[PDB]
């Protein structure tokens, strides 16, 4: 009953359990580089053309 | 020029304000969309009402009574006379209709927002104002308030003079027209909506009392100030043309002048709402 | 060509601003409570969503029922802030079998903040059955003391014996006194006893609905 | 037995604490000092949509950055045309009190769900019509997205999350394991994996295909009201209901920044990544709308003007403007 939902849970924690990690730098290096890297076709950070805004 | 050096900072004070407490309420009901209602309409004509009497009329007057001598011609005059009534006339009608929604809102509230759209307020607007320019342009552009003994004949001849001559049945039709008829109904309103407040206080107070300034105050400040401005004018204007050699001209005009600072208090009493203020801090 | 293809996009424009201007009117007309309570109190009997529609004296409700289930944390109440007013059924039946808990949820309801404006009415239900407990269990064996208490000489006793109309009276003022203080005159709390043998509670309702947009206006207007 | 479950549920859940806290190799805060800042971003509306009887609920953009869905209080969905201001339909509903909305990859069709366990699904090409009704959630709906033209996924207040399908119009895979109502979802742009953020102050990640639970997170401290997806595909940034927004990280498993300011103690209702994954656009009580930065956690822009609370927003799919929906009954292009 509540030991069923437990034993549910308990295997549930167990399996959440074993899996891998990577170091925390490397997902920081990506995440900037991804960022940087496009970077030069957002219209909100880098102001487009007056000509070329539909909404102009 | 001791009275000479006075009166020019008090007539000055009394335009730059009357524009001032026009020119801030339009522009605080035309910048913001939640301002707008049914309700504000009839304060913005007011206000602008009072916009153009003060722009029009306050100079002019104040400049005529100073020099003691009318530069333009007569038929100038006779427009600045025309719209100095129209504005008179204009800006208690809408006041009427003010306390005339009020009582409806208050008295009938269950049918107050089928009754009012915005359709209707532009035609009461209209009708409102067609009426007082009926009386300020027809009767004026025409002879037919013109008065009859030697002086008045003299003065409409010369072309140095301005004072106000008129013919006994035009005081007593203009005066009913513009102030007489729109004091009734505005009583009769405001005992209504004062008595319905006297029943809800009465009915809240057995319902949780173990467990009023503020309406007399609210219906002084609207009543007292309106009635001390325009009283004094209407009974001397047909006081002073039922019978001849009783009003001197000195106080006629005072009571003139003292009834146009009316129109600069409506901003301080009909846009105390915080919803009203708001806009006025952040401007 | 392309003045042709945009003339009917103005087209279509007009058509539906037609409809919404017609429409604008019915949806301003109507008037809009939510019924309230707690279960075993017989809101169903009185009456998932379940939107009743009645007219009185020409006068438009949509009452638009809440549904039943067991929520203690309540997420909806958002949705409901420009509801006229909110009807509360409780049933004293169940003080020995329990109110405390109906007492909580009011408690809990009048504090909330995204209902400070509206108002509560509340009705006392199932107050037909009460006679029969009080006389021949006691609400005096109780913590707060019915016996001590003073039976106040305001209330009415309808066409009679005082201790059912003590117990009335005690019960009635408990859930106003939880109302009275955190009310600060913005929305108030309209008590009222009813039974299903009541053959018009509507009347009741419609002068407390018409009381409570008047108190509405005055105060809007600054004159209360 | 009991017992010796939760001693044995404190052993894992340690063993797992301890293993997020060794990979805390460095904060991305730490890393991250020597970009040049954005700087004062001011942006100027340019269009205003009016027409809503009541207030709006929720939004979402087409998928050619040119029409709009909304759902009002008063039942009626309005598509609209930011291009010329101008509505296209007006779809009557059964029901008045609806909270979603959604659009079509293909633009076809059309959902929206409310208080009522129903969802309903409309089609555009065709009069406006009720093409299929879903049902069997015994609390009121969330948030749907279209997955896909033939199933959609929607999550309700029954702490259950489910995968629809049109064609039958029933349940396919069923997601258990909350405890409190779910309040939003986001789905990846490869269609595989899709997120929630429930009202316990926990966010969990699925598997669409598979059907199980995956991952954990219990950074927050009160209950989620939005959630957004990160371009990438590798980080999700949620919102709560104490003024703090924080950024996570799927392969890292554990949060990386948190935004909050101290004169600010109201909640959040919407929040949206732009193209660039620089900017998080995010809505407060506050009745305006802020801008954050999402590597330097420095504000770069205020954007006011609302009447009332801000709850819906949204971003074109090629990052051309932003919209806000708010209560005053009225939606704004920002740009
Ligand atoms: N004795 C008595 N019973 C009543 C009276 N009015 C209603 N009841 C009964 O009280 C019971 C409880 O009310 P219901 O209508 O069942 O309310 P409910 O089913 O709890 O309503 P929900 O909360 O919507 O589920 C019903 O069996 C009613 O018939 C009354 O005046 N006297
Ligand atoms: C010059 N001022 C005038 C003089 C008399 C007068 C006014 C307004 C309405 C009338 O019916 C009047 O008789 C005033 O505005």
């Amino acid at each position: 009953a509540s030991i069923a939902q437990a034993r549910k849970l308990v295997e549930q924690l167990k399996m959440e359990a074993n899996i891998d990690r990577i170091k925390v730098s490397k997902a920081a290096a990506d995440l900037m580089a991804y960022c940087e890297a496009h970077a030069k076709e957002d219209p909100l950070l880098t102001p487009v053309p007056a000509s070329e805004n539909p909404f102009r | 020029e001791v009275w000479v050096v006075g009166m020019g900072i008090v007539m000055s004070l009394i335009v730059l304000a009357i524009v001032f407490g026009n020119v801030l309420v339009i522009t605080a009901i035309a910048k913001f969309e939640r301002l707008q209602t049914v309700t504000n309409y009839f304060i913005t004509s007011l206000a602008c009402a009072d916009l153009v009497m003060g722009l029009a009329v306050v100079p002019f007057g104040a400049a005529h009574i100073l020099t003691k001598t009318w530069t333009f011609g007569n038929f100038w005059c006779e427009f600045w006379t025309s719209i100095d009534v129209l504005c008179v006339t204009a800006s208690i009608e809408t006041l009427c209709v003010i306390a005339v929604d009020r009582y409806f809102a208050i008295t009938s509230p269950f049918k107050y927002q089928s009754l009012l759209t915005k359709n209707k307020a532009r035609v009461i607007i209209l009708m409102v104002w067609i009426v007082s320019g009926l009386t300020s342009f027809l009767p004026i552009q025409m002879h037919w308030y013109r008065a009859t003994h030697q002086e008045a004949i003299n003065c409409y001849a010369e072309e140095t003079c301005c004072d106000f001559f008129t013919n006994q049945a035009y005081a007593i039709a203009s005066s009913i027209v513009s102030f007489y008829v729109p004091l009734v109904i505005m009583v009769f309103v405001y005992s209504r909506v004062f008595q319905e407040a006297k029943r809800q206080l009465q009915k809240i107070d057995k319902s949780e009392g173990r467990f009023e300034h503020k309406a007399l105050k609210t219906l002084g400040i609207i009543m007292g100030t309106f009635t001390l401005c325009w009283l004094p004018f209407f009974i001397v204007n047909i006081v002073h043309v039922i019978q001849d050699n009783l009003i001197r001209k000195e106080v006629y005009i005072l009571l003139n002048w003292i009834g146009y600072v009316n129109s600069g208090f409506n901003p301080l009493i009909y846009c105390r709402s915080p919803d009203f203020r708001i806009a006025f801090q952040e401007l | 060509d392309q003045r042709n293809e945009e003339k009917a996009q103005r087209e279509a424009n007009k058509k539906i601003e037609k409809q919404l201007q017609k429409d604008k009117q019915v949806y301003r007309a109507t008037h809009r409570l939510l019924l309230l309570g707690a279960g075993e109190s017989g809101k169903s009997t009185i009456v998932g969503i379940f939107e009743t529609k009645f007219q009185v004296d020409k006068v438009n409700f949509h009452m638009f029922d809440v549904g039943g289930q067991r929520d203690e944390r309540r997420k909806w109440i958002q949705c409901f802030n420009d509801v006229t007013a909110i009807i509360f059924v409780v049933a004293s039946s169940s003080y020995n079998m329990r109110l405390q808990e109906a007492l909580n949820l009011f408690k809990s309801i009048w504090n909330n903040r995204w209902l400070r404006t509206i108002s509560v009415i509340l009705f006392l239900n199932k107050q037909d059955l009460l006679a029969e407990k009080v006389l021949a269990s006691k609400i005096e064996d109780y913590f707060p003391e019915f016996a001590r208490y003073t039976t106040p000489e305001d209330a009415t006793p309808e066409p009679e014996d005082p201790r059912v109309t003590r117990a009335k009276y005690f019960i009635r003022d408990e859930f106003l006194r939880i109302s009275t203080a955190s009310g600060d005159g913005r929305h108030y709390c309209y008590p009222h006893f009813t039974c299903a043998v009541d053959t018009e509670n509507i009347r009741r309702v419609f002068n407390d609905c018409r009381d409570i947009i008047q108190r509405m206006h005055l105060r809007q207007y600054e004159l209360l | 037995e009991l017992d010796q479950l939760r001693q044995e549920a404190e052993q894992l859940k340690n063993q797992i604490r301890d293993a997020r806290k060794a990979c805390a190799d460095a904060t991305l805060s730490q890393i991250t000092n020597n970009i040049d800042p954005v700087g004062r971003i001011q942006m100027r509306t340019r269009r205003t949509l009016r027409g809503h009887l009541a207030k709006i609920y929720a939004m979402h953009w087409g998928t050619d950055s040119r029409l709009l869905v909304s759902a009002s209080q008063d039942g009626k969905l309005i598509i609209w045309d930011s291009y010329t201001t101008n509505k296209v339909h007006a779809i009557p509903l059964r029901s008045s009190w609806v909270m979603t909305c959604a659009y079509a990859p293909s633009g076809n069709y059309v959902a929206c769900g409310g208080l009522d366990n129903i969802c309903s699904i409309y089609n555009l090409k065709t009069n406006v019509r009720v093409s299929r009704e879903l049902a069997g959630h015994t609390g009121y709906l969330s948030c749907c997205r279209f997955l896909d033209d033939n199933q959609i996924v929607t999550s309700s207040g029954d702490t259950t999350c489910a995968l629809w399908d049109i064609e039958t119009g029933q349940q396919t895979t069923t997601f258990t394991g909350h405890t409190g109502d779910v309040m939003s979802l986001s789905l990846a742009p490869d269609t595989r994996l899709f997120v929630s953020g429930a009202c316990d102050a926990s966010a969990k990640l699925w598997d669409v295909r598979e059907g199980m639970c995956r991952q954990t997170f219990t950074g927050h401290e009160s209950d989620i009201n939005a959630i957004c997806f990160f371009p990438n595909g590798n980080a999700f940034a949620t919102g709560s209901d104490d003024a703090t927004c924080r950024l996570f990280d799927l392969r890292a498993d554990q949060e990386l920044m948190t935004y909050s300011h101290d004169n600010i103690i109201c909640g959040i209702t919407s929040v949206s990544f732009s193209k660039s994954g620089r900017l998080l656009l995010a809505g407060y009580d506050d009745f305006n709308c802020n801008v954050w930065d999402a590597l330097k956690a420095d504000r770069a822009g205020v954007l006011a003007g609302h009447d009332n609370r801000v709850s819906c927003l949204g971003v074109t799919d090629d990052g051309m403007a932003v919209a806000t929906g708010s209560w005053d009954s009225f939606l704004k292009i920002w740009n």
